[PDB]
This record gives C-alpha cells, structure tokens and sequence, in this order.
C-alpha cells in the first residue's frame, strides 16, 4: 500500500 | 484590531452561502460556498462572527446562528481568522521548503531545512499559501501552488485540533 | 515576524532558568524561574524555541535540548514570541466590569451584553497576561487585583486550554 | 462546595 504524501 | 464590519446582500435564493460552528462559545465560519456574496465580501475558514446585525454572537448554537440568519430582512462583525498562524519560508537551491504533508496537514519537517530554521510544527493544517486559500483543496493541487510559488513561501497554519472541530 | 535573537548569561551556579518542553516537534518554554537571566531575557510561557547556538530544535526532545544547554561553552536562541497566543481587548463599563468569570485563571463564563461579549472572547481559554504583565502561575486573587485595579482599558492575551495543558 | 470562581 501507499503513503501518498506530498513534500515541499 | 483584527475586527472588521462586512456587509452583505442574499441572493437571488436568499442564501448568502455560508455554514457556522459554535466554538467555545463564539461562532465560526466552517464552510464558505465559493462565488458567493460572503465568499466575495472575504469571509473564509476560521472566522469568527462578533455580531450579526449588531447582535451579539455570543453563546449562540450553531442553529440559532443560521435561523437569525434566515430571518433578516445583512451585517456582521467579524474577527479575521483568529486561529490561524503565519510562517514564511525561502526555497532552496532545489526550490524546496522542506516539509511533507498528507490531506493538507503537515506530517513531517525536514532537516536543516527553511521548515525546520522556521519551527514549522507538526500536525497543524496548512490554510493559505502566499495569499490564496487552500482549506477544502486536494493534496495534487495544494502541491503545483506549492510548486509554482516564488521562492518565498508564505503560508498560514492551524493546529489540528481547533481543525478538527470546526469541521 | 514574532521572531527575535536573544544572547544570555548563565547565572553564578551556571544555569539559565528553563524547562522546555517538546511540543508538535517543536521546542517550547514550560518554566521560566523569576529573575533568572532567562527571565531577564524576557522569556515568557509558551515561546518558542526556533534554535539554540544556531542549532535547529526542530525535532528535538526535551531532553535532548536540556542537554545542549547545560553542555555548551555564551547563549543564543532564537525565539518566535507566545506563538499559541491572541489579544482581547476590552473596555470595564460604568459598573467597573468587563464580563466574564474565571477559575484557576481560565475563563468560564461569558456576561451576556459585555466587552467580553461584543469582543468575542472564548471559553476555555487561559488568560496569560492582562495589560502587559504575565498572570501564569498566579493566584487567582492576584489576578483579580490587577484586573480591579486596572485601567478602563482590558488587554488580556489568551491560549486555548488543549495547548496550555500540553505544555504544562 | 465554593466553585471559587471569581468575575470581571
């Protein structure tokens, strides 16, 4: 499964 | 003073489009419909309404707010987005600030990064960003108004819990 | 900014004054003992602490920040000033009284057609200074003191409770 | 019990 976080 | 008086006209339904919470005994704006009078006359998330009308707010529930609304024949007072911080950051040389969110809540701070010179805190919601408003936005849109921005990075933060109940 | 570069000295024992605390990884102040150069500095409860001797606190502990400060050489720290914090500002009407009740210095009630009233002010929230002196860890007595005493004018600053329990 | 609350 995935995270599907964002960075900046 | 934060304080300023708005003033409105319903419309051609007589909504005005505008949903308020009680909070600790004041009132908050929880939802504003976009291209609406109370969106174009500025209210947004997390404001707080002193009066209506000239009446105060105070003690109101979140329905007898709704029902003076829906019984005028339309003035507020209201206190800008008392809740909401604002932390500014500088792009790197990769253009990062160095932060990393999920569903607009910062999630993670990066070492040695802007985010971290700054004391951006964990768990908080992310509200503007240089600006503009974001609260309701997804994930892959908050990110290219992150990506697009100048190296500047100005944006307003909220802590998760005052988040998580006006909603 | 809210932000400010203090330098401090450390008193004869060697020590500066605070306890600190973690908070949403992030470094805040818990304790600051009176006329303790950390005081002096203008340290106050609920500032924050973006670095210490240029260092990041970002993701530090408690712990770990105690640590730096009692093992360097002659401080600096950068503070972002009562980040959790926001200003009321009320006027007393001609009964002296600006509208709300308090217990262990956390508001309680709103009086309906007051100050407090037509300003907004909330519920739950701690009351961390009155017209430009800090109120934490005073007796509520004292508090009202300043608060009779005091000019017709009422600029208090608040934080909310879920806050001010965490840092304490 | 006082609820030892106090007003302003």
């Amino acid at each position: 499964a995935p995270t599907n976080e964002f960075y900046a | 003073q934060g304080i300023r008086e708005v003033i409105l006209c319903k419309d051609q339904d007589g909504k005005i489009g505008l949903r308020l919470k009680s909070v600790d005994n004041g009132i908050f704006v929880q939802l504003v419909q976009a291209n609406s009078p109370a969106s174009l006359v500025g209210l947004r998330f997390g404001d707080q309404v002193l009066q209506i009308n000239g009446e105060n707010c105070a003690g109101w529930s979140s329905d007898k707010a709704h029902k003076v609304l829906k019984q005028a024949f339309i003035t507020m007072t209201i206190r800008d987005r008392p809740f909401e911080r604002t932390v500014t950051m500088h792009k790197d040389s990769s253009g990062h600030v160095g932060f990393i969110f999920k569903s607009g809540k910062i999630t993670s701070i990066v070492k040695d990064s802007s985010a971290a010179r700054n004391g951006l805190l964990t768990d908080h919601h992310i509200c503007e960003i240089n600006g503009q408003n974001v609260i309701g936005l997804k994930d892959a849109q908050i990110a290219d108004i992150l990506s697009t921005a100048g190296t500047v990075v100005t944006i307003t933060i909220m802590p998760a819990f005052i988040f998580e109940h006006i909603i």
